[PDB]
């Protein structure tokens, strides 16, 4: 079958229920070519997926549906089957791959749960081919009015609550939250904008350079550095990985240390996110769901010498590389969705009506 | 229908019924203009009453105005939705909205008889300025055989608070009037504040008389329970970031004298409507139920 | 936003061959939120997707889109105008004129503004014309037939703009064309150049 | 007849004087069955006629005991049901867009199996309430965590012993004194392998600088997202809120109450100053006044979290279940 990926390190007690593998380590290594158990474009997306080659949710989300519309594409039924249920039979290996290659992302657990629900609603007397174009053609829709629809309703309603002359503080890489500035320095916005960044992944330089490229003012600096330019900020703009449903933003980790020390500055905390990023699961700390990325990522090379090269050496040192926390709902005030500008206590209410 | 009549009208119904509120008296005028329009378009209509809310909020300035204008318009849109021929949908109209005057007419005491039950025997009550439900629901407390002393604001800028210690002594309640100044002095003395409002935003904040925030602030310092009475029709869907985003056309003509202020949901432990006691995560909820 | 509702969308043809002819306005049935805010002229829906929405009671059309926005509702149709209600001269001259069809000098006073020669504001302006659900889509089409444009907000604004500079060529006064009626107004230059031509 | 009318005699009785069924859910069990079978055995003609009985026999019910809102709550939500299965079988909650849009008497043959269809579907729904909770353990503990309870619920039992087949973590138990119920639990779960310490109410500030997570059972979830917990959680709640500890309620559906806090001395409930005070005193106790409350009133801004047989939840949230469970007007019953 499929071989199970080698944890790498020592983990922290704390999180030694989760995952921790290398990045060097491929699972690939062990499987056949041409690939045969799991479908090749699934290979090659979870190839990605391992190496960190796309990042953002709403890129793995895209990737993910693309990969998975070639592998409809290339299905066929097997005689004496269903297609419902033998298609999602023949998909849960190829979950179950991806996830050990990497843990999915909100948005790939609520696209997969799309997906399923869409194709165990493919008629039993549908042709193969008429299913199998409905699937590509509500795959490209749900694309569509989940991510570029949203994005522009998302981006019109915060243009609204940026005035001229205001200051703005962003966090880390977000397409969102890129859009709406860019859109709003369009329409005729004037503002500067403060990039926070934080180690290892510094994923905020890829927004200032999108700032740089659109004309926007802009400031850039790390996240312990916060607290000395928040007396000067107006508003902070934060992207959402994931909404739950107490109202608490699962983001990169930093946004609800970002957010508390706003809150000690008396400054607003605005969250930007897509309805189909909200979660029916709850959680109230990091420390229950997370992800372990790799430690030998926190190496840093300051001045010649590098302390924690062969760190595993010291057998009661242990490296941890989170990649999620948790804000409390108390800690944002306002929460931009592409229904409207409505508070954390809100989210439920979506996910009650976004069912049905 | 001129606009001179219909400012004579809203003016005609604000004066011959002073217990009346402004909201009411603008969502009647609305459906008086509406009851007689000779017009055969519904976007038309829907020009010709956004029009009519444009002036009617240049009357008066205050956030119930508006509230009852937004309302309307969704009430319009939404009986458009049901019938598509003009003729039809416009009776319809009419019919609704006598019901829905009839029902919003009747919302204080139904106010009174959820919110008078939270006051206890004894108990100290701190008031901001003159809110007609705020009497209605004392006078319903008094009517339960309850013996409280109230406590009132005279709210500076117009003595309001005299107003409202007037019609308090009027049936013999024991009240007090303190100055604007005295409010953190006194909170220690009260068991719990209650307060109107002239709008309720999308987070469960509130819209009110500028001296409302210090209140709020002083009754959470001082963990004390903060009680607002407020009707349905004053549920606008704005989101005040902060004291400055607040709009300007409810803040002054009503050195710089704003005349109202906005309290967070966060400061208030419960909304008594005629929806019922209510969280201000509520709120929201009921208007996103509102707008699809 | 109770300003995005509309109860009807206009979907827009055109075809490359020849714009100042058949190229249509349709309306369909919407019965939803739209995107952005809807502008309400002689009882048509245009959505404001190039524009944005103000408000005031200025005089003139012109006084909003320079500063980038349309009115909210404006036009003999609204019983309150954000711009100044203001008359034209030749309407009746207009209405008597109606009954002349498409069939030298005639042609090319009347060419303006689709270059085109062209009968069809006569039938615009003539008394017997009641604006109403059945007149929509023959004067948006117009609307957009005359300017130059895939929206239809910028095609009012080019379509004014047009009349302005036309004015100004004739040497009438900029106040008197403000644009309360644009199509009265067009009927109303169309019947100055017939009788100077 | 006569054996239903013993039958909810023995059930007020035994309401009056205490004691009978310990656990909840028996109650809730019990509640459901003898609403069944007053609905069998009574004879209505039609549906108004079993609004008015079904509320006579709850108002008794409640007044028997009114600290045991578990059968209130059955009583309401087997009105509930019954209207809602009146208006599926005759016909096609107040708000901001009914109030914009906007007859029991008539009878129907098949209403009756109906009802007992849907109250069984409820009964077979609270059967497996428990397991539905426990199964969401590991969800909300990690490795080597630190929990605090109080008092003996088997809920938070259930959801422990759940969490432990895979996980080691160390859990205080606060006995809840006088009734010191918490001296069972912490044996039961040192019985299941999980290390376990035992401690007073007095304690209960000082070891909170060191607990990861509070996690505490209610008797009564208010609609408002308040708690009707046993004395002593107040103070539990309110040391968890100095240190923003999460404070998480782990509660079946059926403890959700559509009251709210207006009610006064009722809330509490006083039972025997010897628990407190014993009787050897002697000629002190003729002079002191001695007062026993067995419940407290928890805020709702103090509770972080509730874990139920639907999922997790937010106190914000609470005023839409209520409004899912019950129709706004049996809540005065």
């Amino acid at each position: 079958q499929v071989p199970t990926r080698k944890d790498y390190g020592s983990k922290v007690s704390l999180f030694s229920h989760l995952p921790q593998y290398s990045r060097q380590n491929s699972l690939t290594q062990f499987m056949s070519i041409p690939s045969s158990v799991i479908h090749p474009a699934m290979v090659r997306l979870g190839l990605q997926y391992s190496q960190g080659l796309v990042s953002g949710s709403n890129a793995r989300c895209i990737a993910l549906l693309r990969a998975l519309q070639q592998v409809i594409q290339d299905y066929t039924t097997p005689p004496n089957e269903e297609l419902s249920r033998d298609l999602v039979n023949k998909l849960k290996p190829y979950m179950s791959f991806l996830t050990q290659c990497r843990p999915l992302s909100a948005s790939m657990h609520n696209a997969i749960k799309f997906l399923n629900k869409e194709i165990t609603s493919v008629g039993s007397s549908k042709r193969e081919e008429e299913a199998k174009s409905e699937l590509r053609a509500a795959i490209d829709r749900y694309v569509q009015e989940k991510i570029v629809l949203a994005a522009q309703a998302i981006s019109r309603f915060a243009y609204q609550k940026i005035s001229n002359g205001d200051v703005i503080l962003v966090y880390g890489c977000s397409s969102l939250v890129s859009r709406i500035l860019q859109e709003a320095w369009t329409e005729g916005r004037r503002f500067r904008v403060v990039v926070v960044d934080s180690r290892p992944w510094l994923e905020g330089r890829h927004t200032l350079r999108s700032l740089v490229h659109a004309g926007v003012p802009a400031s850039y600096l790390l996240i312990p550095a916060a607290s000395y330019v928040l007396p000067e900020v107006s508003k902070v703009l934060l992207g959402a990985h994931a909404l739950l449903a107490n109202g608490s933003v699962m983001s990169r980790v930093g946004t609800a240390q970002l957010a508390l020390v706003a809150r000690a500055h008396n400054v607003p905390v605005l969250v930007c996110c897509e309805t189909y990023k909200f979660c029916e699961r709850v959680q109230t700390d990091a420390f229950v769901s997370n992800e372990l990325d790799d430690p030998d990522d926190l190496q840093c090379k300051r001045g010649e010498h590098v302390a924690l090269a062969n760190w595993q050496n010291h057998a009661s040192l242990r490296l941890l590389n989170l990649v999620y926390d948790v804000t409390p709902p108390e800690l944002v005030d306002l929460v931009i969705t592409e229904l409207g500008m409505i508070p954390c206590s809100s989210v439920p209410v979506v996910l009650r009506v976004k069912s049905s | 229908m001129d606009d001179k009549e219909l400012i004579e009208y809203f003016k005609s119904q604000m004066k011959e019924d002073p217990d009346m509120a402004s909201a009411v008296a603008a969502i009647r005028t609305l459906l008086e203009f509406l009851k007689r329009d000779k017009g055969e378009t519904i976007q038309g209509l829907r020009a010709n009453l956004t029009s009519a809310i444009e002036t009617l909020c240049g009357v008066d300035s205050s956030v119930a105005v508006s509230s009852g204008g937004e309302l309307f318009l969704r009430f319009i849109s939404l009986a458009s939705l049901e019938y598509s021929d003009y003729s039809k949908c416009k009776k319809i109209m009419i019919e609704r909205g006598e019901l829905f005057l009839r029902r919003i007419s009747l919302s204080r005491n139904k106010i009174a008889d959820l919110c008078h039950t939270f006051i206890k025997d004894g108990a100290t009550i701190l008031t901001h300025a003159y809110s007609r439900v705020v009497l209605r629901v004392l006078e319903a407390a008094v009517a339960a055989k309850k013996r409280f002393s109230v406590y009132v604001t005279e709210s500076q800028p117009d003595l309001s608070g005299k107003k409202m210690a007037k019609a308090l002594c009027h049936l013999n309640v024991p009240v007090t009037v303190v100055l604007d100044a005295a409010v953190g002095y006194i909170m220690e003395k009260a068991d719990l504040v209650i307060v109107g409002a002239e709008g309720v935003v999308e987070n469960g904040g509130i819209i009110n008389k500028i001296g409302t925030n210090q209140m709020a602030v002083c009754a959470k310092a001082q963990n004390k329970p903060f009680y607002v009475v407020a009707e349905s029709f004053k549920f606008v869907r704005l989101f005040p970031l902060n004291q400055q985003d607040v709009p300007d056309k409810f803040k002054y003509k009503a050195e710089e004298h704003p005349w109202v202020d906005y309290t967070a949901p966060s400061l208030i432990t419960l909304l008594f409507t005629d929806l019922g006691v209510l969280t201000p995560s509520a709120v929201s909820d009921e208007l996103i139920k509102l707008y699809l | 936003m109770n300003s995005q509702y509309m109860f009807d969308y206009p979907a827009i043809n055109i075809d490359v061959r020849c714009h100042r002819l058949l190229s249509s306005v349709s309306y369909v049935a919407y019965n939803k939120f739209h995107t952005h805010d809807v502008s309400t002229y002689e009882h048509c829906e245009i959505p404001l997707e190039k524009l944005r929405l103000g408000f005031g009671r200025r005089n003139s059309l012109a006084d909003f889109y320079s500063l980038g926005e349309l009115p909210a509702s404006w036009g003999p149709a609204c019983y309150f105008s954000s711009v100044k209600p203001m008359m034209y001269t030749f309407q009746g001259m207009a209405s008597d004129l109606s009954r002349f069809d498409l069939t030298p000098n005639v042609l090319k006073a009347l060419s303006w503004p689709l270059g085109i020669p062209d009968c069809e504001i006569f039938s615009i302006c003539s008394d017997r014309f009641v604006r109403g659900l059945q007149t929509r889509d023959q004067l948006m089409s117009y609307i957009l037939r005359m300017g130059d444009s895939h929206s239809l907000d910028e095609c009012i604004v080019q379509a004014h703009k047009k009349i302005l500079q036309e004015a100004r060529r004739l040497g009438l006064s900029d106040e008197h064309y403000n644009g309360y009626d644009l199509f009265r107004e067009i009927g109303s230059l169309v019947c100055l150049r017939l009788i100077n031509a | 007849g006569s054996e239903l009318s013993e039958r909810i005699e023995s059930f007020v009785e035994t309401l009056k004087r205490g004691g009978g069924p310990r656990s909840s859910e028996e109650m809730a069990r019990e509640t459901l069955g003898l609403l069944r079978q007053i609905i069998t055995d009574h004879r209505w003609s039609n549906a108004g006629e079993l609004m008015e009985l079904i509320r006579r026999e709850g108002r008794r019910m409640t007044a028997a005991q009114p600290s045991e809102t578990t059968v209130g709550n059955m009583v309401r939500r087997v009105l509930k049901i019954i209207r809602e299965e009146y208006g599926r079988l005759h016909g096609r909650q107040e708000s901001l867009h009914k109030l914009l849009t906007s007859d029991f008497s008539f009878h129907y043959a098949q209403l009756q199996s109906n009802i007992i269809e849907a109250i069984n579907e409820l009964l077979v729904e609270l059967e497996g309430t428990m397991e539905n909770i426990a199964a969401q353990a590991l969800e909300h503990i990690h490795s080597n965590e630190v929990i605090m309870t109080i008092g003996f619920s088997r809920t938070v039992e259930a959801f422990l012993k759940e969490a432990a087949r895979k996980r080691k973590f160390h859990v205080i138990v606060a006995e809840c004194a006088p009734f010191c119920q918490g001296h069972e639990m912490a044996v039961n779960l040192s019985k299941a392998g999980i290390e376990t310490t035992v401690m007073t109410d007095a304690a209960i500030f000082a070891v909170m600088s060191r607990v990861n997570k509070v996690i505490i059972g209610t008797k009564t979830i208010l609609a408002n997202g308040a708690l009707r917990a046993v004395t002593g959680t107040h103070t539990l709640a309110l040391a968890a809120k100095h240190h923003s500890t999460p404070l998480i309620v782990c509660a079946p559906m059926f403890k959700l109450s559509p009251q709210f806090p207006n009610e006064e001395d009722s809330f509490h409930k006083f039972v025997a100053p010897e628990e407190v005070l014993p009787f050897t005193e002697g000629d002190i106790l003729e002079k002191v006044s001695v007062h026993c409350p067995v419940f407290d009133y928890v805020p709702p801004e103090l509770i972080t979290l509730f874990i139920s047989n639907i999922g997790g939840n937010a106190p914000s949230y609470i005023y839409r279940l209520m409004s899912e469970l019950y129709h706004p007007d049996d809540h005065v019953l």
